[PDB]
């Protein structure tokens, strides 16, 4: 449930 | 050749037949089917939707307002359709950048998501990877690594461009058309200043549904025959995304038929 | 109702007809389209392509090996299907997580996006965010936030899951019939846990192309007539998608055409 890299 | 718009009432038309009741967010019903898509030619016509009277000047007034990167409601209030923190346009501007205040300088901070993906066709037109994401701005706060409402991907060939829009959910009824016209004017707008022609936007959906108070407008908007789309022209040369304004852009030959509220 | 690997072929004859070419990262020459989309049933048959045989074992055990989470070449090379860091994997189970070595302890690290796909599923099936993406090694170093290459969306409704699987690229004589057959299988194991049933698989592809040399290969498969779909038959009551192993799955009734070599 989730999407694009480590900050936010 | 068949109107452009006859697929976006095709699918209506399905999930009126086919689709399924699914519950929003909000415990509010919809008629629902899962995985869509369409195609819209950008060549020489543009696709603003003609079984209705779609609010043109919204459409440009707010993508105008998304490249700036404003997280301000006022510079959007008194124009037509109605202190942030994120919205589509500081993420298409400055992504993963501390946000501070409204009126504080972001200039070269974050991940420029728009120039990146300008630069990208510029340097690299073959590039399989010239992405760029929205948010619906409740999920920032609500989980870490957040999924994105939409994706948008760009696409170069024979100096045309070319978009395909993904997005996790569509309300067809009042979200869609305003969306087709919205990716489609996008589109137009980095094609002009990369020197590409546009080529097709392609629209694709994963929740694609119709709330049930729409189901009445909707089946009537059905009867209606599709005029042939308008075309848009860019009235001046312009050289940089952040240049143009609401006055650069004309919209030609739009007659539509009347007007729908739905709700 | 017509067979589904029809999609498919219909996809391969429309690409050798319209698609143009274009190169790829290395300078190789495809024929390409930008802009597809195809519908498999998981209802009572599984879409492993019949027009060509497809190395079901090592679409299980690549996938089981996702599941873990490995960075480990050699866990896919003594399964004789033929230090990393990144792949497919470590995207899905520890997103963001710091790297260090590949024998490290990496529980609750990271965002765990295939659990939390599964708990979202359970927690609230309407949920219009059920989405995890995975990344191409490559990219990962080579910007602050690389686009992904695939998203995948999972969709619930009348106790069935669906799956649509966006892929940025997609290599139709290769890459194509081995993700359809990876993305229902995994399909087939978030229903089987989340006690639904398969529902669809939805393939949607931005560059959707063919390498020069597999048009002859390619051609030659377009004149074979599908089969009936197999169906696959999971073996025990799993509970946890960690659990599963490979011999928890049967292919039954698998009838495909001649293996065809392509690269």
């Amino acid at each position: 449930l989730s999407c694009q890299l480590y900050q936010r | 050749p068949p109107h452009g718009e006859l697929q976006y009432l095709g699918q209506i038309q399905h999930i009126l037949r086919c689709g399924v009741r699914k519950d929003d967010r909000t415990g509010t019903g919809t008629l629902s089917v899962f995985g869509m898509q369409a195609r819209y030619s950008l060549r020489d016509e543009f696709p603003l939707l003609t079984t209705k009277r779609v609010f043109w000047k919204g459409v440009l007034e707010e993508l105008l307002w998304f490249i700036k990167g404003s997280t301000n409601a006022k510079e959007l209030s008194s124009k037509g359709v109605k202190d942030l923190g994120p919205v589509y346009g500081f993420q298409w501007r400055h992504f993963g950048a501390e946000y501070r205040d409204m009126e504080s300088d972001y200039s070269g901070q974050g991940v420029d998501q728009l120039q990146r993906v300008i630069d990208t066709i510029k340097t690299n037109p073959d590039d399989r990877r010239i992405i760029m994401c929205a948010w619906n701005p409740r999920d920032l706060p609500l989980m870490a690594l957040p999924p994105c409402h939409a994706l948008c991907q760009f696409y170069v060939v024979n100096s045309e461009l070319s978009c395909q829009l993904y997005q996790r959910s569509g309300d067809m009824g009042l979200g869609v058309p305003f969306n087709i016209a919205s990716y489609a004017l996008l589109t137009y707008m980095i094609a002009h200043i990369t020197g590409l022609k546009p080529g097709d936007f392609i629209h694709t959906l994963g929740d694609a549904h119709i709330y049930l108070n729409h189901i009445e407008p909707l089946k009537i908007q059905l009867q209606r025959e599709p005029r042939p789309f308008p075309k848009l022209r860019i009235l001046r040369k312009v050289e940089k995304i952040d240049d143009f304004k609401a006055e650069d852009f004309q919209i030609e030959g739009y007659n539509p038929h009347p007007t729908i509220k739905m709700e």
